[PDB]
C-alpha cells in the first residue's frame, strides 16, 4: 500500500574498469594512462556525469583505450509512504 | 566599419593589460546586443 | 634540450572585440518615396568596441563551403 | 575542515526563507509591530504558497541582470586570526570523522536486542533522544547499527527515536593542527520599495536567530554578531534608486587540517645490559 | 537573461524581468526547446516538467 | 572490398533522408567534421553540431540553428552518420596524389582509384589509367 | 543491477482521519478534539505507532479511522553497463 | 677528472610486487593485505631492510617476491681544462 | 643493477690557476691585476657560469693573461636506484 | 613623421627627471610592438 513515491539521485559519475584484469582505475601518469588499480568502488577515479559535466576533455585518451569498461555509478534514495489501515 | 582603434597599455603590480577602446558603425536593420563578438581575421596585432 | 631553458616569442594574432557599450543606438526613418507604402527602416548603430586580452577564446568555427575561390568558367 | 562561511550562509537561508514565506502565521508573528499597510502589502506581494511574486538570494558581481524588487546579496568581507593553541594544536583523534548527522530511526527487533539502523557507520554516538541507556542496556555500536538488550525493554520495539552522530570516514590516526580566525560577512537587502527593504531586513535577522538552533553553527561557527548600516540609495543612475540597508554577520570558525600518524607501537624489547 | 528552475517555479510560471514581445532563442543543458514545450501569458513563463 | 565508405551522390536522395530526419556527416578541407540534421516539431529548419562521437549516458550533443549551403552539400561528401567508418588503416587515402612506374619503367603519376585487401590484411591499390593493382611500396606519396 | 541496498523505517505513526468529509486532522483544542482540518497526507496530525502509548492515551471523536503511516526510506545504488 | 668524491646510501628497504601482474604494492588493508597496486618503483609500499624488522613481521600473501630496494646518491666535482 | 639513475648540477663557475706558481686567485686590485693568491679551491675567485650568466665582462683582462689558467668548477649529485632482488 | 616632441621636465626630491610626449606616424605596412624603440641621429638634444 505504496501512498506516495518519490525519488533523488545522490551521486551520477563514472567509473572505469579493466576487462581482464577486473580492477578499476585510481590514477594516471601525466600521459594519462594509468599507473594505479583498486579493487573497491569507493575509491575510484571519479569522472562527474551530472547534467553539468557532461562532453569532458579529461580523459579522452582513457575513454578510446578499449581494455578498460565505462560504467555509470549512480546513488539514489527513495522516500516511500505507507498506509496500513488502522 | 571600425574608427579611433587604440590599443591602451596599463601597467600595474598584477602586470601588463591590453584594453582600448574602437568605434564601430554597423549596416541597416541589424540589432547588436551588449557583450557581442567580432574578430577580424584580415588584420593581425603583434605580441611578445 | 630545453628543460630548464627559458623561451620567448613574437607572435602575431587576430584582432577581436567585444561590444561593451551601444551608443547612438538607434535611428529611423519611415521611407515613403517611391515605395507602395509607408516603411520603416533602422540605420546603423553605433557600437563602442573593447580587446580581448583577459580572456580569450580562438576563432569560431565557420562552416565552410565547397567553392573553390578564383575558380575558371568556360 | 576549512569552512565556506557563504555558500553555508546561502544553504541555511534558501530553504528557511522559503519556509518561513510559505506560512501566513509566523510573517504576522514576525511583523508584529510594523504598521498595518507595509505589513499587509508584504504579505499579499511575497507570502503563501500560491504567491506570484518571489525573493532571491545569490553572490556579488554576478554577470546577469539580477531582480531588484526583492533580493538578498551576500559578499564575503574580511577576516582575522585571533586566537591560537600550543603547536597550533586542537584536537587529537583516533578514527578520521566526517560531519556530524541527525537521523531518524525506528526501532527494530533483533533476536537479542533492540536495534537502530542508520544510513551510514558511526564513528561516534553522540546522543539518542530520550534516552540514558545504563550498563544492564550494555550499548553496543556495530558499524551501521547501534543495539540494546531486548528482554526488559521489550515493551519499546517501535520506538519512533531519532539520532545525533557522526560519519566514519577510516580507522587511520591523526592531529588536528589549526587555529581561529574571525570572519565577518556582509548581507544587505535590494529593493526599490523602501518598505520592502525593511520587512525583508526585519526577516533576515529572524531567521538569524532561527539559525542559532542549528547543529553546524553550533558546532561550527559560534559567537554569532550582527551589525546594520543605514538606509543608503544604492543606486541613483537609475529611472528609480535601489534602497538598501547592509548588515554585517561576524563568526568564529577553526580552520583545521588532519596530519596522518603512522607510527604505531605493539611490541616492547626491555633488555639490561653489561659492562 | 537566465533563470533557474525548480519544483515550485515551474507551476506557478517563471516572473520575467523584462516584458515580451517575441522571443528569438531558447535554450538549456539539453539543448534548444521548440514552441511544443513551452508557452508565455501575461508576461511569466512556462514549461513542462 | 571494404566497407568502410558509402558516399552519396544525389542531393535529392540527401534532401529525402533529411526529410526521414536521419543525421548525416559532412566532411572539410583542412577543417572538422560536421554532423548536420533537420530540426522537429512545427517549424523545420537546418541544425548542425560540431560533436561527431556517438550518443551515450555520457556524451551528449548539441545542436543549433545554421544556414547551411547547397554548395556544400552538392560539393563535399556525405555519408549517413550511422554507417560511417572513422578510419580504415591504410597508408594512402583516396583520392590523394601518388606516383608510380608504369610497365614500360616509365614514372608517371596518378591519384588513388580504389582501396582493396586480402583476408589476410595485405593492401593492394589500383591507380587511375591502371587496371593493374599495386604494392603499397611500389607507390609513392607525392608532395603538396 | 543492484550493488548494494539497505532499508530502514524513518517514521512509523498513526494519522488520525474523518469518516465524512475524508480530511485529516491538522490542529486540535485543549482536551485535544479536532477544530482544523487539512487535505494533506503528511501535515495531518499523528503520534508515535507503539502500543505503550495507546495505553497511555480513539479517545477524542467517534469518528474512529485511525490510520497507520509508515515511512520507508531506502538506499541504493547501480553499476548500469555500457 | 674527480677531484673530490664521496657515497652515502640514503635508504635501504624491502619493494613488495606481484608476480603475475607485475605491479608493486601501493595500499593495504588492515592486516596489510592488499588492496591496491602501482606501476611506480619508489612510490610503491616498503620497509626498513633489517634483519630485526624481518623478525618483527611475506606474512601477507604468497606473492612471495619481495625486493630489496639501496638508494645511492654520490656527491662528487670536477675540475675541467680548458 | 641501476634501477634508475638521475643527475644534478648544484654549482658550475669559472676558477683561474696560475701555471707557474699554482695558485689560485682570490682578489684583484682596481685595475684587475692579482692582488692575493690561496691554495684552496673552496675559497677562490669564482666567476659564475649557470646559463644566465655566460658571456661575463668582469673579467676580461684577468682572462688575456696568458699566467693563469681557467677551470671549469663544475659540483653534480647523482641518485642511483638499486633493485637487488629479494 | 615625429610631432609635437616635448621635454616635460619634473622637479622631485628623487631629482630632475625628463619625460615628454611626442606623436609619430609611420609607413604603409609596418606594424609596431609595444615598447619598440628608435633613435634619431640627426637630432642632437643638450643636457647639464
Amino acid at each position: 500500500s505504496i501512498e506516495k513515491k518519490e525519488e533523488v539521485i545522490a551521486h551520477n559519475e563514472v567509473v572505469f574498469r579493466s576487462l581482464t584484469q577486473g580492477l578499476y582505475v585510481k590514477e594516471v601518469d601525466i600521459y594519462s594512462d594509468v599507473v594505479s588499480y583498486t579493487k573497491d568502488v569507493d575509491e575510484a577515479l571519479a569522472m562527474p556525469n551530472t547534467i553539468n559535466f557532461k562532453n569532458s576533455r579529461k580523459y579522452k585518451k582513457l575513454i578510446m583505450n578499449l581494455d578498460l569498461e565505462p560504467l555509470n555509478k549512480i546513488q539514489k534514495v527513495i522516500y516511500e509512504t505507507h498506509l496500513e489501515g488502522l | 566599419a571600425i574608427q579611433s582603434q587604440e590599443k591602451g597599455t596599463n601597467q600595474l603590480d598584477i602586470g601588463i593589460l591590453d584594453t582600448g577602446t574602437a568605434i564601430g558603425t554597423t549596416q541597416l536593420e541589424k540589432r547588436i546586443s551588449y557583450r557581442d563578438r567580432f574578430t577580424v581575421p584580415e588584420v593581425l596585432m603583434p605580441q611578445q | 634540450k630545453y628543460e630548464n631553458h627559458t623561451v620567448t616569442l613574437k607572435i602575431l594574432m587576430t584582432l577581436r572585440y567585444v561590444v561593451s557599450d551601444i551608443l547612438k543606438e538607434s535611428r529611423y526613418q519611415y521611407t515613403k518615396f517611391n515605395q507602395p507604402k509607408s516603411k520603416f527602416e533602422n540605420l546603423p548603430q553605433k557600437l563602442l568596441l573593447k580587446r580581448e586580452d583577459v580572456i580569450v577564446l580562438q576563432d569560431p568555427y565557420k562552416v565552410n563551403d565547397g567553392i573553390e575561390e578564383d575558380l575558371e568558367i568556360q | 575542515a576549512i569552512t565556506s562561511v557563504d555558500s553555508y550562509l546561502l544553504s541555511e537561508i534558501k530553504p528557511r526563507l522559503n519556509t518561513v514565506l510559505e506560512n501566513c502565521y509566523i510573517i504576522d508573528e514576525v511583523l508584529k509591530d510594523f504598521d498595518y499597510q507595509t505589513r499587509e502589502s508584504f504579505k499579499e506581494a511575497f507570502c503563501g504558497k500560491n504567491a506570484q511574486h518571489e525573493v532571491t538570494v545569490g553572490f556579488n558581481f554576478p554577470k546577469f541582470k539580477n531582480n531588484y524588487e526583492a533580493h538578498y546579496l551576500i559578499q564575503l568581507g574580511q577576516g582575522q586570526e585571533t586566537k591560537n593553541s600550543l603547536g597550533s594544536i586542537q584536537s587529537s583523534y583516533f578514527e578520521a570523522t566526517g560531519d556530524t548527522l541527525v537521523e531518524s530511526s525506528t526501532a527494530i527487533r533483533e533476536d537479542d536486542k533492540l536495534v537502530f539502523t542508520v544510513s551510514k557507520p558511526i564513528g561516534e554516538l553522540i546522543k539518542v533522544e530520550d534516552i540514558e541507556f545504563a550498563k544492564y542496556d550494555n550499548l553496543q555500536v556495530e558499524g551501521n547499527k547501534v543495539s540494546f538488550k531486548y528482554q526488559t525493554n521489550e515493551d519499546y520495539e517501535n520506538y519512533n527515536a531519532n539520532i545525533i552522530f557522526t560519519e566514519k570516514k577510516n580507522d587511520s590516526k591523526g592531529l588536528v593542527k589549526g587555529f581561529t580566525v574571525e570572519e565577518q560577512v556582509t548581507v544587505v537587502g535590494l529593493s526599490f520599495n523602501v518598505d520592502v527593504a525593511r520587512c525583508l531586513d526585519a526577516v533576515l535577522k529572524m531567521i538569524l536567530i532561527s539559525m542559532r538552533d542549528s547543529i553546524e553553527e553550533q558546532q561550527t561557527f559560534q559567537l554569532q554578531n550582527l551589525s546594520f548600516g543605514d538606509i543608503a540609495p544604492i543606486i541613483e543612475d537609475g529611472d528609480s534608486m535601489i534602497f538598501g540597508r547592509p548588515t554585517i554577520i561576524k563568526y568564529t570558525s577553526s580552520l583545521d587540517l588532519d596530519y596522518t600518524i603512522t607510527q604505531d607501537i605493539n611490541k616492547l624489547t626491555f633488555k639490561e645490559r653489561k659492562d | 537573461m537566465i533563470y533557474f528552475v525548480n519544483k515550485d517555479r515551474i507551476k506557478k510560471g517563471i516572473p520575467l524581468y523584462y516584458d515580451v514581445k517575441e522571443i528569438t532563442y531558447i535554450a538549456t543543458q539539453d539543448g534548444t526547446v521548440y514552441e511544443e514545450d513551452y508557452e508565455i501569458k501575461n508576461n511569466r513563463l512556462y514549461l513542462n516538467e | 572490398p571494404i566497407q568502410d565508405a558509402k558516399p552519396i551522390d544525389d542531393i535529392v536522395d540527401i534532401m529525402t533522408y533529411l526529410k526521414n530526419g536521419k543525421v548525416l556527416r559532412v566532411k572539410q578541407d583542412n577543417q572538422g567534421d560536421i554532423l548536420v540534421r533537420m530540426s522537429p516539431g512545427k517549424h523545420k529548419f537546418t541544425e548542425v553540431s560540431r560533436d561527431l562521437d556517438k550518443e551515450s549516458f555520457y556524451y551528449k550533443r548539441h545542436w543549433v540553428l545554421y544556414n547551411v549551403s547547397v554548395n556544400s552539400l552538392i560539393t563535399f561528401d556525405v555519408y549517413l552518420d550511422e554507417e560511417y567508418s572513422e578510419t580504415t588503416k591504410v597508408k594512402y587515402p583516396k583520392d590523394t596524389i601518388v606516383e608510380y612506374t608504369r610497365e614500360d619503367q616509365e614514372k608517371d603519376v596518378a591519384m588513388i582509384k580504389e582501396i582493396l585487401t586480402d583476408n589476410n590484411g595485405n593492401y593492394f591499390y589500383a591507380l587511375i589509367g591502371e587496371t593493374m593493382l599495386f604494392d603499397e611500396n611500389k607507390l609513392n606519396k607525392v608532395k603538396d
